[PDB]
């Protein structure tokens, strides 16, 4: 349409664009949490087997 | 702006004959796929 | 004929219900959804379910 209705269309693309990216990106770290704990605990039951 | 070199964004060059059919797409395009278009346009031949 | 009739009475009223619920998920999902992917901001947004009276 006209060229300021297509400005407000546009700044919607770039709200959506940062949005589901941020979305994405929280669920993409947590998955990184999850993973920290349970890597760290595997190498130490290894270990002390090891030791032991 | 110095990106349709560039990937960092996309962008979709055409030619159509009728800015019409450009209409018709820009329908399609804003009610089923949410507002998501930067619409330019420049008069060929 | 008679056992299968009292138990397809009974299923199709049953059935009724049940589909008729589902279906208005359907429509609110697919109003929700919609109303996000074209509008985006503001997050929430004001919905309401107008009942017109008949033929109107």
């Amino acid at each position: 349409l006209t060229p300021n209705q297509v400005n407000d269309e546009l700044n919607k693309m770039q709200a959506f664009i940062r949005k589901e990216a941020e979305e994405k990106a929280k669920e993409i770290q947590l998955k990184a949490d999850q993973e920290y704990e349970i890597e760290k605990t595997n190498i130490v039951r290894n270990e002390t087997n090891n030791i032991d | 702006i110095a990106a349709a070199i560039g990937a960092s964004v996309n962008y979709v060059t055409g030619v159509i004959a009728r800015d019409k059919v450009a209409t018709l797409e820009q329908i399609l395009w804003r009610v089923l796929r949410g507002n998501l278009f930067f619409k330019t346009v420049e008069i060929e031949q | 004929e008679q056992s299968l009739r009292v138990q397809l009475v009974r299923l199709a009223k049953t059935a009724y219900v049940d589909v008729f619920i589902n279906w208005f998920h359907i429509k609110a999902l697919r109003v929700y959804v919609e109303s996000v992917l074209r509008y985006g901001l503001p997050p929430h947004f004001n919905i309401k379910i107008i009942a017109v009276p008949p033929k109107n």
